[PDB]
């Protein structure tokens, strides 16, 4: 006989082909979920029919007035074998049915926009000072320039000249000096954003997530005491959620320029981190310990083999082979792909090229100035 | 030798007229101030709205150590000064060439010319600290040419003094 | 049972939807949850009221009649007065108070202390000027032994070395402590942090016109008080404010202003209001407290006051102040202090140098100019 | 009819008089108590002869043996209307009798040992850069002199302009390094803040505190629900050494030992008292956590509770407590008596710390004329 | 109702040294708290089995007899067993498994270094490299430059101009240089020379070693990704005798010595060994598979449901992360000073101040042969 | 002032030999606490040993950028150097005061005792830097013996040797 799966249309796991309808039947989807389903098929030996739930919706067990959605419905109204999706492991959905094995290893994950500064090159030579501070260090150059000529023309007034000048620039090395180290060793002690207790003593970037789901569940049944703060400090909901949707989050958060955060889980995160432009990264760890699972009916023949084949194939290493190759091939990113970047300190010839610059256009006002005075002479 | 004489004395000229369109109109400093960030064009004496609803409604204005600073900000002696020993050395340079019998002349407008330099940059530097001493609590340091050619007024003044220096002691070698 | 209800800020609020309900549940904030709290401690069916009258309750002595809560619980029509109030000598005998569940005082708050930003003290901030004439000492010794010796040889290296190395260590320690003082922007509370340093300072002090201060204020033997009071008496008329708003209006505009001199209530109410500039709390003076009021003859007086001790005791007050006045917050940096942009030097830190070049080269020409007239 | 009082003596209420036994009994006793007991005396107009706590304690619930003990104890059992020694309020204390006013407002503070500022004379000055190096740098500066005078004496030479160029390097580098090394010691001890409050103090960890077991504190804290609090006692349980101390003696003489990192958590009272103590060993920071009160305590039904409760509150209102504790609490104390003898906190370079180099400057130019004083006496030979 | 354990895990302890409360409630740790718990809630009777055997269970091919815990099961002396069971499938053919709580996976072991005590490296570690003979060849221009001027048209402006630009050269780079080495020296980053597995694959300057026989190795030697493949490879030219015989053995040598001998080990383990005495431990994250620790009953039975359901509900709710996060991070005093300490002034030694000290004599030497040979040739 | 400066000259030179023969025999280099517990130990580049503990009377010695450092600190060539060269100007001065008709030989012994300058205080560098590298841990350290001094002083009295050998080196060959 025949078998039917079922699967939801989702980004990380089934590819909406662009051929589409001149290939039909069983090769009308790629990716994670079918080619578990292909590879669990092989192991066990059967044959399988893809099939697409009629809402859309990942559905939940929730004791409402009936009319249960989602694929644990599908499945406890009887019109289904197996359900291989990316399904959550819950008390209310292993009521009624057992799953195999956890596969995958999911997390909460915290959202911060890529830290990105291009060094400049003369602006950054004037940026330890002001402006104006460097047209008086030109005037007070000509002025001291002028007093020197003419008390040397006109001949202890050019050596007290000499010791106030002297004082003047003593003043004026010693004030940048102490500028530049306080600017640099204030951009040295900044603190990168880990794990959730430097989120909670931070309380300068707004965190959010989605109204409803297991992260509410998680929120609002909180117990961990720097979670319970972090539910505290987000119930107060001066700036809200300002979130309907997972894109729209995402939106949000690449339009606030690193201001605010978002509370998605590490699956999302980790294909959003190559296939959308390289501007997210995942930090820290696992806020959480939940898998995922495989629906299989309580009382059918199929709920040993299945759970022996994706604990072999989870053994085997040939699940994490497929996951690495289909999450880093086909990734439109270079930050896992290619070498990064590594943090030496120092400078890189970045804010002195400027002053290198002026150094050269002096040298050379000069030689031109000598030029102009050896033709002088030529005469 | 007469060369010098001509650049010298168009030089100062040059910084008269220079000076008079510095101290005349109110062009000096933009503000994103209130006449809400709106222009607004600041001077010494007076300081109106170049955009705005408020169109043609211009206002006066105004402004131990610290209390003397912004009594020299509000007074502005320091460009007074500046300007009346400018037109006395225009005088002295004016009678050193009518008067070719005097000799202490061109040192004297020198000495004028170097002091003028003086004033200029006294009262710049006077004006900075005193529009920089208020940060209260982005684009309001904007500058419309006026400390430029104040800077030109002040090269060249330099320029006239270290020429009138350099032919006094031609006319001292020459006597 | 019936409990009036003053409206007042740090207690209880409209609600935002006024049309949820009229009645119980149409006000929130600390004093109807401890209404709340205690009723459920003790079991009684209350309602919310509001007293007609709007004053706390003061015997005006000449028609001897009284009013406010007080007024309302002794002329027979209320028995709760959960509003707070402070305790007083004449208002004892008239009206029988529980045991107090806050504690406050007169306190001290400040204006915001911004940057300074001074045109010659700010290079006056590094080192100090000890150090700075014994610098003008060294070098006239420097310069007198230098005329010694000059009437090429070991002792013009010798001293030429030495003077080298101490300016030297001079600039690296000037450098030293500008660049920490550029690093830590540490500020430095004002002189106002304690009752004496309140008390030899220059700067004005205000308060109210009528109340509990002026009334403590009336009579004194503290023999510092005293020349508190000679100090507000002996100032301009504008100390005493007629209302509250116009007095923080007053010390907004100042940097030194009309400081307050009040209960700590109000201080700590807008430390986390929504213009989060002040939040200053010095030292703490007096000792008050608030308390619910009972008539007599009635035998809820025992009951409502194990109630409060015991949620004193355990603890659900102090919960309750914690959530409606520090984590209710418009800001969270009064809380947690955070850090700020150190910005450019602009030139009103480096001002003092500039003026003092200047002024020295307009001298060496005048003493120029000098040396020739005399020659 | 007379009336007694029931008070103990442990600090500073009950101390005895100065000549003990030489006067006549109950008029030999001076404190805070004892002057309050004698103006509510003199308010209403009763007895107020002095009695003897039989065991000295201050009394506690044991419903095990549903007995009594201390002042509450001794009024419970008859024989007792007024017991003026200050006592803390529990919920027993107000079941079994009832208190009428708190005189004063108090509760737990948090302390730490005072800091002692000494700054050093010349050792402070070559400080930043270690001890070995400035003697490698004197006889760096001694080599570069032979080489110069090597090089000057056996000749604008080649040879002179790299070794004064290769000095100089040598000096801006040392000198940097010098510059830098002194900013980090100047920063590092600047950024550094005094604790302050609970929660600043639950972030620090090498600090330690601990309280008495035998204390009210020890059960606020176990029976607290704050979050602060609760981190207090999850910190506290987990306690490897011998941070619990059985009285407050043998704890602060420890605290005095080591003085360097502890905290005890005693009641207002008591700490206000050691800070104006000839030790002068500490330093109160903070606020009161909780808003404990003290009170008097009278039995029921008697005719000395209401003049009582009035003659309280009229010394709350005249300030006359204030006046009783501003004498007995910082004009009998001999330690602290001008409390703002500290308070400029100008926090700059001052003269204690950088006269090394002026010392060594006027070393140098004493050497300078001794020496210059023997050329000119050979040249004189 | 009989419930087995392991002794030899660091889940279990032994209270005080002896009679101390002795009975079923005699120890303590994460299993036994574990096993009370899940033995609340459904109701069964709590007990202690701790039966040993040598080994946490195996099968041998020739002897076909399991040992251990599932030996002990398989067999039947016990009806539940709490232990650190690594699933996989010999063990799943033979009995089954419930929902794993928590996470695994091998996690590289590298020694925290302390600090850097360099010679030469110690004086261009400020500032760059390029920037050092980029100041040299800025020095040869301006002295060729002046001299060619010389010798031109012998001060004048031009020399005036060249002077106040290679001033103003000279203070900008010292100020550049003390500011640098100023917030070096107030405060540090730690970045560690590791940071992820296929960098360590790809520095081949630490030794590395897995164990002489165990899960580690078995996954060691089937591995099938070619990074894995790289890393056994050079596990094959193992010269050292990086063959571990015990854990205790290999974290008793990287302790020593942190310069090579790095070790693999579990997340929990490693998580572990964190927080022990010597408090001298470093990880960067990322665990290489993904494993998980369940319980395990014989066949199938009432007790199978009902001890799945029961750790299931466990899951959800915020009960074992307490019991994981209390114990792992209450009984380790290394943990709690998080961060770093401030209080670590010291003092510039000679060892990383000496390099210019070594120029300077060299070049004074260097410079009076140089004269003396010049002046015995020339001459 | 002739004669006695060419007695304090060879009695410099005689005070500079004695001075590396006391450096080159000194047991007490450095006063370093430690284990034979931390107690005082005598460190010696050739003979570590202990004063006090149980186990008095036996005892044994210590032992790109960082390879050359080590082996001319474990190899010992300082010493060698300095008296080496020291012995060089030495006999340069004896030479010199035995035939005076040569003077170029004075000049000479100067460049050695430059170079014995140049040659002790590398050591002495090299050896500080390679004692002071120590961040293993020792709350007290350092307390430096007097074999430094002693090498101190040999430095001092060959650098004045030499620049008063240099001087009349150039004022002898003037008057001749
Ligand atoms: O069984 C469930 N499996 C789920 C699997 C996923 C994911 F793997 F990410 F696709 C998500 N995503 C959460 C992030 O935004 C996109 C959807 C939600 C799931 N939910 C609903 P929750 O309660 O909101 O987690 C379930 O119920
Ligand atoms: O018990 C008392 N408690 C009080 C508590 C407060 C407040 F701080 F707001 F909570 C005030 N505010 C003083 C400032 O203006 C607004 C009302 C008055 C109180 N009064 C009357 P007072 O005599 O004017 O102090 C009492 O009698
Ligand atoms: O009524 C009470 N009044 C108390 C008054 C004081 C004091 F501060 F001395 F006035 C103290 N001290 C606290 C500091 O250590 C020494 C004893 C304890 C009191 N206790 C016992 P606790 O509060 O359970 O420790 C009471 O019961
Ligand atoms: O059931 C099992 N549970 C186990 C649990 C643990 C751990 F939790 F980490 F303590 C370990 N650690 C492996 C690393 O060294 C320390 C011990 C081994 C286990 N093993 C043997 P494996 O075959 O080597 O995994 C089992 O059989």
């Amino acid at each position: 006989r025949t078998y039917i799966v079922t699967t939801i249309l989702e980004d990380p796991y089934v590819m909406l082909k662009k051929n589409a309808n001149q290939f039909e039947g069983n090769d009308r989807y790629e990716g994670y979920c079918v080619e578990l389903a292909a590879e669990i098929a092989k192991h066990v030996g059967y044959s399988y029919r893809l099939e697409i739930v009629s809402d859309g919706k990942y559905g939940a067990r929730d004791p409402d007035t009936k009319a249960w959605n989602g694929m644990v419905g599908e499945l406890v109204y009887g019109r289904a074998d197996v359900a291989v999706a990316p399904l959550t492991i819950t008390l209310v959905r292993e009521e009624v049915i057992d799953f195999s094995k956890p596969f995958m290893s999911l997390g909460i994950s915290i959202m911060i926009k890529k830290p990105q500064k291009s060094k400049p090159g003369v602006f950054s030579f004037l940026d330890p000072l002001a402006y104006e501070i460097w047209m008086c260090i030109v005037f007070a150059y000509i002025g001291v320039s002028v007093v020197l000529f003419l008390v040397s023309r006109f001949s202890l007034s050019g050596r007290i000249v000499g010791g106030v000048w002297w004082f003047f620039t003593l003043i004026i090395i010693s004030s940048y000096t102490a500028n530049l180290a306080a600017f640099l060793t204030v951009e040295r002690m900044v603190s990168p954003i880990e794990s959730a207790e430097d989120l909670a003593k931070q309380t300068e970037i707004a965190y959010g997530t989605l109204e409803a789901g297991s992260t509410k569940e998680f929120f609002r049944r909180s117990k961990i005491a720097v979670f319970e703060k972090m539910w505290t400090y987000m119930k107060s909901a001066e700036p809200s959620v300002f979130v309907r949707t997972t894109e729209e989050g995402m939106i949000r958060v690449r339009k606030s320029k690193g201001k605010y955060a978002y509370l998605l889980e590490s699956t999302m995160n980790e294909y959003i981190e190559q296939r959308k432009p390289c501007d997210t990264m995942k930090v820290g760890g696992n806020l959480d310990s939940k898998g995922y699972g495989i629906a299989t009916p309580k009382g059918s023949a199929l709920r040993n083999p299945v759970n022996l084949a994706v604990l072999k194939l989870n053994e085997q290493g040939l699940l994490d082979k497929l996951k690495n190759k289909w999450w880093y091939d086909k990734g439109e990113c270079g930050s896992g792909g290619g070498d990064s970047k590594d943090k030496t300190s120092a400078l890189s010839l970045s804010n002195v090229a400027g002053v290198f610059y002026i150094l050269i256009g002096g040298l050379g006002l000069a030689m031109l100035v000598a030029l102009i005075e050896f033709c002088y002479k030529s005469r | 030798r007469g060369v010098q004489m001509l650049l010298t004395t168009v030089g100062a000229f040059a910084a008269f007229s220079l000076m008079t369109i510095a101290v005349g109109t109110d062009y000096w400093l933009y503000s994103r101030g209130v006449c809400e960030e709106v222009m607004t064009h600041s001077g010494l004496w007076r300081t109106c709205c170049l955009e705005g609803n408020f169109k043609g409604l211009c206002k006066q204005i105004d402004h131990t150590a610290e209390y003397f600073l912004r009594a020299v900000r509000a007074s502005s002696i320091f460009p007074i000064l500046s300007v009346i020993l400018l037109f006395m050395g225009g005088l002295c340079i004016a009678a050193s060439e009518f008067y070719k019998t005097r000799h202490n002349i061109i040192l004297s407008a020198g000495i004028f010319f170097v002091s003028a330099g003086l004033s200029n940059i006294i009262g710049i530097i006077v004006y900075i600290s005193a529009n920089a001493g208020d940060p209260s609590k982005k684009n309001s340091y904007s500058y419309g040419w006026s400390f430029y050619f104040g800077a030109l007024s002040f090269i060249i003044a330099e320029m006239v003094g270290v020429l009138a220096v350099h032919m006094f002691i031609d006319r001292h070698k020459q006597l």
